[PDB]
């Protein structure tokens, strides 16, 4: 499980905070 | 393989009866006649306004289109509206009415219809993504990609799945009208419900969003002088820790909401599948 | 001799009132023609009699507007009638749904389908809806619910029928008459043109959706989904729908099955519709590596081969519908006889149950029914951990006074083990 | 039987039947029975 | 263990508000700080 997980992590800019 | 396949006429027809309008039909039109490069001579569109626009109300432009002017950024009431087309060539003015005319093919109908603005009506569009998980945590995965997940909304006016979003307000930017259509729409906010923290990361989930699309919209209620054009922002939850704090709840002018599987065989309103392919393709997902 | 007066059950569903038949069965209409919307009052309901069947049958032919309540309140007063007032009420309900047309199914297959309906049916006292035609997978059903009939003595589970009354042979001759028809003989050979459907033999009762038409079908569709949603809400009892082989048909009960909150149990392996939903469950949602290589191209091809579309948007409007089903995976459970097993076809019936609305005393006793402890103390502890105590300890009192009338030692320990005291009993009726 | 040639097993499960019964395999003649094997149907390989 | 590769710490701020409710932030801070300042050693916490 463990190799799976470091296996998926292994794979214009706007803000729209003000709403 | 198939010989006189004679390329892909991808081009768009609205339906015939016009939305809303109590049976008013469109002039048709077959698919191979719509560009404006071609003639047509056999051409007589109907002018048709509705009467929820002819009331005048804040968001409607004026009835008479004469000194508004186009392509440019434009101040009506001291508030900026932007009125430029993603179109190559720009809106060509008509000289005889002073209506703008639609570049992106003929309509078969005159007139602003259900749309308050002339010419371009800017919409936006928010796709709120995260990787499709399975119990154990590993994303899944189908063609050699791994496969996205969207928050989508159910129309109130023809009951048929859609992406949350809406017209841009006078004065305001995409980023707010974003943001607000998506807490209206997709989580009733508003019309404290949700405190504190969910905000917090809802504001966390609005920090990183990326304009992925500036297209014109296949929208049924499109005539030759009003289209919409939409500006989609894709926001994206890597991790999925933000994405798993939204309590969905259908309010405003949404019946339910829901996170759906993006592919090609979706059936969505207007050109949102032109969009979510941008999303998938912009993310290297499965579509 | 025919009966004369009925116990019909009230509506605030405390005691039986006793009426007259002519009375109750005015609210009942049947049209003579497509025209007619107003219609006249039914004259075809009584019992039919079948050839090589010891019990005999009742039949009603109604309306489509008529209201599934008042069907619901004829099948009880009959269930009363026949039974006695204290007759065995259903906690469970299973919706055979399936293909008209005949097909041949594995012998392992058809073995595990027959055994783990059986048992299902024989344990939680089931009431099975299906087609009610002398057709496929229904009439085999019928002969599964026959050797029900055979193994048990006293109490016998109802197996209602819902039919569309315009394709079904003999309609005239049981609408013509003064009725009740008392034990009126069926003639399933004879040729009443235009139909060529029969009622199936083995199918306790009968109910006829009439509304004028002659030879459409799927027209019962939508109040067959009305009654099992009303009995679900009656009994408090869960409806489970199971899925073998189908036709277009198959998919549109199935889609109002999903979309009405019931869960649908999918048999892998049967073919046809049963597939195509299948594949569905496993492209959307199975994470397995087999089913890594599943695509929407392939699934429209096998849509393709198996229903034959007359045109692409007919297609396409079936794919749409049929990868719209499947967007809640909670709602759909695929058996199948390579990953599951033989007998595991009622554990698949189990998780469907579980997977629906949240009423944890009515889950905890469908689990004490199919004898799986593992399940129900994996639930309470996931409850437990979650701080959902309230819950445990508002349900626990009538799931052990359940426990012990069913004769479930373990279950009995298991309750009493998580803080159920043993003097706080209290009895169904008031004394 | 998974991939739709049940025609096939029909067709050849008689005479499969009948060669097991000659040769003594007990475990064979169940498994061929229970593939819907008809016991009434067999036939002799000579003509009487 | 892979369980715990999820854990933030925002979330264990969420977690310590949700429970203790504190009045301030500068609270909260401080309370979470001390926590945080408790588990430094790993031999000194033996988790059941
Ligand atoms: N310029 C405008 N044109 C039309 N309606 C407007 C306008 N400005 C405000 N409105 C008001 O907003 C309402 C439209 O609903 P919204 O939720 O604002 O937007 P909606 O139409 O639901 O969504 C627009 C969707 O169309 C697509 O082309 C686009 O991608 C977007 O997703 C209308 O009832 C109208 O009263
Ligand atoms: N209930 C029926 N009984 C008998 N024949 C039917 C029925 N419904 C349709 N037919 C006819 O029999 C043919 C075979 O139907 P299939 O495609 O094999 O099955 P399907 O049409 O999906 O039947 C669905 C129907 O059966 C029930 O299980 C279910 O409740 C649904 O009403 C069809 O062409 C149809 O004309
Ligand atoms: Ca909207
Ligand atoms: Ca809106």
């Amino acid at each position: 499980i463990s190799f799976r997980f470091s296996l998926d992590q292994q794979a214009n800019r706007l803000n729209s905070a003000v709403a | 393989v198939h010989g006189h396949t004679a390329e892909a006429a991808e081009w768009y027809v609205p339906p015939e009866e016009y939305p809303k309008s109590g049976g008013v039909k469109r002039y048709l039109i077959d698919a191979s006649m719509v560009p404006l490069s071609i003639m047509c001579p056999s051409y007589d569109p109907v002018e048709y306004t509705h009467p929820s626009v002819a009331a005048q109300p804040v968001w409607a432009d004026p009835a008479d289109p004469r000194k508004i002017k186009f392509n440019v950024k434009d101040e009506v009431n001291g508030k900026v509206v932007d009125r430029t087309s993603c179109h190559p060539s720009g809106i060509s003015i008509d000289s005889n009415t002073g209506r703008p005319i639609n570049p992106w093919g003929r309509t078969g109908m005159t007139g602003r219809g259900l749309l308050g603005k002339w010419g371009v009506n800017q919409a936006a569009d928010t796709v709120v993504t995260r990787w499709k998980r399975s119990p154990d945590g590993s994303i899944l995965e189908r063609d050699g990609k791994k496969v996205l997940e969207f928050v989508a909304i159910q129309r109130q006016d023809n009951k048929m799945w859609a992406i949350p979003g809406g017209f841009v307000d006078n004065g305001e930017d995409v980023a707010l009208t974003s943001g607000r259509e998506f807490m209206e729409e997709a989580l009733g906010m508003g019309t404290d419900l949700m405190s504190a923290e969910s905000k917090d990361s809802l504001a966390a989930l609005f920090s990183s969003g990326t304009i992925v699309a500036r297209i014109y919209c296949e929208d049924p209620r499109n005539t030759d002088n009003a289209w919409v054009e939409t500006t989609c922002v894709n926001f994206h939850d890597e991790s999925g820790r933000h994405a798993a704090r939204l309590k969905l709840q259908g309010g405003d002018d949404a019946e339910h909401a829901r996170w759906m599987m993006v592919h090609g065989g979706l059936n969505l309103f207007a050109s949102h599948r032109t969009l979510l392919q941008h999303v998938t393709s912009a993310l290297n997902a499965y579509f | 001799v025919a009966a004369k007066t009925l116990l019909i059950e009230n509506e605030d569903g405390k005691g039986s009132t006793r009426m007259e038949v002519q009375d109750f069965m005015k609210r009942f209409h049947m049209h003579a023609s497509e025209d007619d919307k107003t219609g006249s009052p039914s004259t075809a309901w009584g019992t039919l009699r079948f050839p090589t069947k010891e019990a005999t049958a009742p039949y009603l032919r109604l309306s489509v507007n008529d209201d599934p309540e008042d069907a619901l309140l004829f099948v009880k007063a009959m269930l009363a009638q026949k039974y006695g007032e204290t007759y065995d009420r259903p906690s469970l309900i299973l919706s055979v749904t399936g293909g008209a047309r005949n097909f041949t199914l594995p012998p392992r297959l058809e073995t595990a389908i027959a055994k783990g309906l059986r048992l299902a049916a024989q344990r939680t006292n089931a009431w099975v809806v299906t087609g009610g035609t002398n057709t496929g997978v229904m009439k085999l059903t019928g002969q599964i619910m026959e050797a029900l009939s055979k193994t048990q003595s006293h109490f016998i589970p109802p197996t209602i029928g819902i039919a569309t009354y315009g394709v079904i042979i003999g309609g005239d001759d049981m609408t013509r008459g003064e009725p009740p028809k008392i034990g009126l003989e069926y003639e399933m050979h004879k040729k009443d043109p235009p139909k060529t459907t029969p009622l199936d033999d083995n199918h306790n009762l009968f109910l006829l959706v009439d509304d004028g038409s002659t030879n459409k079908f799927g027209k019962e569709i939508k109040f067959r989904a009305a009654f099992e949603n009303a009995a679900g809400q009656a009994f408090a009892a869960p409806v489970v729908t199971i899925v073998v082989q189908g036709g277009p048909g198959t998919l549109g009960t199935a889609l109002q099955a999903v979309r009405q909150g019931t869960p649908i149990v999918v048999v892998d392996g049967s073919g046809l519709a049963a597939d195509v939903l299948a594949y569905a469950y496993n492209f959307m949602h199975n994470p397995l590596t087999r089913f890594k290589s599943y695509t929407i191209d392939d699934l429209r091809q096998k849509v393709a081969q198996t229903f034959n579309p007359k045109s692409s948007q007919q297609l396409t409007n079936l794919l749409d519908s049929a990868l719209e089903c499947v967007q809640d995976p909670n709602l759909v459970v695929v058996y199948s006889l390579q990953e599951s097993g033989i007998d595991e076809f009622d554990d698949c019936i189990l998780k469907a149950i579980f997977s629906s609305q949240g009423k944890l005393g009515n889950k905890l006793k469908q689990a004490m029914y199919f004898d799986q402890l593992d399940v129900a103390k994996r639930a309470l502890s996931e409850a437990s951990k979650n701080g959902q105590h309230n819950e445990i300890a508002a349900c626990i009192n009538d799931n052990l006074m359940a426990a012990m009338m069913h004769n479930k030692p373990h279950f009995v320990e298991l309750y009493l083990g998580f803080d159920a005291k043993i003097y706080e009993l209290k009895p169904s009726e008031e004394v």
